[PDB]
């Protein structure tokens, strides 16, 4: 396993899992226009939401105390058995209280309790996306770069599919339900490969106890919890400052750009948690841990790089397929935006190395640094630029934020 | 730099409706706020509508929101000003102004391009 | 988008007959799939009938079948219920709604998310 490595095996499957978002993604456009579109935003993004919180947010944790682990068998059986115990009792917890609350989760959703049935049904599809999700975190702790692209492309494929006959059956019900079962069933070809790759046996995921491990996953529980409510409030507060001095279409070109990297961004962090945070681990000393980092640097630095290039050079293309091309004007945020994008993959590479540590001292400082340079750029760009400066402040937060994360990684590695 | 010419515009009855037509010709028009602007003899030019260099948002003046409605076609690179329920006091020649990343301020001291000017009268 | 407006409420006794309408707003009226539904006071919206936008196919509940008509009227974009044989039970506020036929699928047309466009509701009370 390398750096390279994992990057092309990651990136065959952020390529299947980006095709089919866009392949679902314009069948509900199509099936269901605006009206649908706009009722089910809140549903989606509860969807993602899950992908972290249905498993309580201890995946990295997982990944990070299997790499640390792997060579104990009886301490990696207590890792697993821990992890799959928290995951199994935290979605059961969950399916329990969206039962209950079935009726005031739908009003929150989509404003009336009509989907109090479907509420019902995500309690159960919670538990495969977290179960499934274990399992990936599991592969990614062994840097089982292969395994884990193997179980989301075959995964993306039973997604597609599921969401067709489950559209074509329930409607537009049947249609959300789809969205809800395309990250949910991963479990099955995750379980699979799992026992086809024979890296960790089957046995370990028996429900156990170790309560100082349990402790030591909460750690990443709060991280989760931190970066979920941090940085999405930054951005929240962001998009209503720039939707009071401009209309919220200004913010529609500014949230369909930061759409654009979030695709094409995840070609490069997506590899992160399957090698640098196993990688970064394991390794104890300050000079193998500078060894990594700059090794890191000296990789995703000139690739997001040509990426970036590569992304404003098809910026016109781009905004046709991807998004409704409704403002041409939308090409000239790329410039900035992209730039942004550069330093915030440099800056990750820090930011993981937090997560392989499980330091929560330097996970607020960098979740603060990042919430008040953003605000404070925001506060000064966004009323005079518009969508330009929302673009423009992005970029110059993670410009001072980057030499923030060298001058205090400098600091730290001379002591 | 972009050059600006009106189109439409003439004397027209009070209570129906006339459109006009501001034709963008310059390179990389887009990144130009537009604004119509019109006069009475004697007085300043005073503002009308706009809309952002994005085509966004757009912003009217306290006497002309609800009746006139401003758009832009950036294929074509042509504002228009479609006036609703004309009143004798629209009497005015308009005019459309351009700036480079603007189109929110109704001043017309923050536009650096302006068209010759199209003449509209309201009677009866 | 689409606007929806009940007409033809009333008290009735037990074992007489309702008319109710419902005026939609807006073109392409046809291509759209019209339903009746009901919520009976401190109960929730359960389906009554459903007129499709082809072949004028109709399907109605279980408690309503044999006793309520829907129909469809394209040159007035208005929806018809013909409530006959009213009991006591079928005291409720009745709303009509509109939907695609992408919305409703094969087996989901009885489910009120499936409707994105909602009437207010007539109130129809019996005995």
């Amino acid at each position: 396993v390398s750096l390279a490595k994992a990057s092309l095996w990651t990136a065959a499957s952020t390529l299947v899992k980006i095709g089919a978002g866009l392949l679902v993604g314009k069948l509900l456009a199509v099936s269901f226009g605006p009206a649908g579109l706009g009722l089910a935003a809140n549903f989606r993004q509860l969807i993602t939401v899950l992908g972290v919180l249905a498993g309580a947010g201890i995946f990295n944790g997982v990944t990070k105390y299997v790499a640390q682990y792997h060579d104990n068998p009886q301490q990696l059986r207590r890792v697993v058995g821990t992890s799959s115990a928290m995951v199994l009792g935290f979605s059961t917890l969950m399916a329990l209280v969206f039962v209950l609350a079935a009726a005031p989760i739908s009003q929150g959703l989509f404003g009336n309790t009509d989907y109090q049935g479907l509420v019902r049904l995500v309690a159960l599809v919670q538990m495969g996306i977290a179960w499934g999700n274990l399992l990936l975190a599991l592969m990614k702790g062994f840097r089982d770069a292969a395994g884990n692209a193997l179980s989301l492309i075959v995964g993306s494929l039973i997604g597609v599919l599921a969401y067709y006959v489950s559209y074509r059956l329930g409607g537009y019900e049947g249609a959300l339900l789809g969205l809800a079962l395309i990250p949910a069933l991963v479990v099955i070809p995750a379980a699979i490969m799992l026992i086809k790759r024979g890296v960790i046996p089957l046995s370990y995921l028996k429900p156990s106890w170790d309560n100082g491990l349990a402790g030591q996953l909460s750690k990443f529980t709060l991280m989760a919890l931190i970066t979920s409510v941090t940085l999405p409030v930054a951005y929240i507060m962001m998009r209503k400052l720039l939707a009071a001095q401009y209309s919220w279409d200004e913010v529609g070109i500014w949230q369909g750009v930061s759409s654009i990297s979030d695709a094409y961004l995840q070609f490069i962090t997506a590899s992160f948690s399957v090698y640098l945070l196993p990688t970064l681990s394991r390794l104890t000393e300050k000079r193998d841990i500078t060894r990594e980092v700059v090794k890191s640097l000296k990789f995703v630095l000139p690739a997001v790089a040509a990426a970036s290039f590569t992304v404003w050079l098809l910026r016109d293309f781009a905004i046709w397929l991807l998004l409704s091309n409704k403002f041409t004007a939308m090409r000239d945020l790329f410039a900035w935006q992209l730039v942004g994008d550069v330093l915030k993959v440099g800056a990750y590479v820090f930011g993981y190395l937090v997560i392989a540590k499980a330091s929560l001292r330097f996970y607020i400082l960098a979740e603060v640094s990042q919430f008040t340079l953003l605000m404070v750029f925001a506060h000064w760009l966004i009323p005079a630029h518009g969508a330009l400066g929302a673009a423009q402040a992005y970029m110059a937060t993670y410009i001072v934020y980057f030499s923030l994360c060298c001058g205090v990684f400098l600091l730290w590695r001379r002591r | 730099q972009v050059q600006l010419v009106e189109s439409g515009g003439g004397l027209v009855q009070a209570g129906d409706s006339l459109t006009l037509s501001c034709a963008a010709s310059g390179r990389t028009a887009y990144r130009y706020g537009m604004g119509w602007f019109r006069q009475h003899p004697g007085k300043e030019r005073e503002f009308v509508a706009s809309i952002w260099w994005t085509g966004t948002t757009t912003y009217y003046a306290d006497s002309v929101k609800g009746r006139f409605t401003i758009s832009r076609d950036d294929v074509k690179n042509m504002v228009y000003l479609q006036m609703n329920s004309l009143k004798p006091e629209d009497t005015a020649v308009y005019y459309c102004a351009a700036k480079f990343y603007g189109g929110n301020s109704k001043r017309p001291g923050d536009y650096a391009y302006w068209g010759q000017g199209t003449q509209v009268t309201v009677s009866s | 988008q689409v606007q929806l407006v009940e007409s033809g409420g009333g008290l009735v006794q037990a074992g007489g007959s309702l008319g109710l309408s419902c005026a939609a707003s807006g073109r392409t009226f046809s291509n759209y799939v019209m339903a009746w539904f009901r919520q009976a006071p401190g109960k929730e919206r359960e389906f009554v009938a459903r007129i499709s936008e082809s072949r004028g196919t109709t399907d109605y509940a279980d408690s309503v079948k044999g006793r309520f008509t829907i129909s469809r009227d394209n040159a007035k974009n208005t929806i018809y219920l013909q409530m006959n044989s009213l009991n006591p039970g079928d005291t409720a506020v009745y709303s009509c709604a509109a939907t695609l036929p992408a919305w409703t699928g094969i087996i989901g047309g009885r489910r009120p998310g499936n409707y994105p466009y909602w009437g207010q509701g007539t109130q129809v009370t019996v005995s």
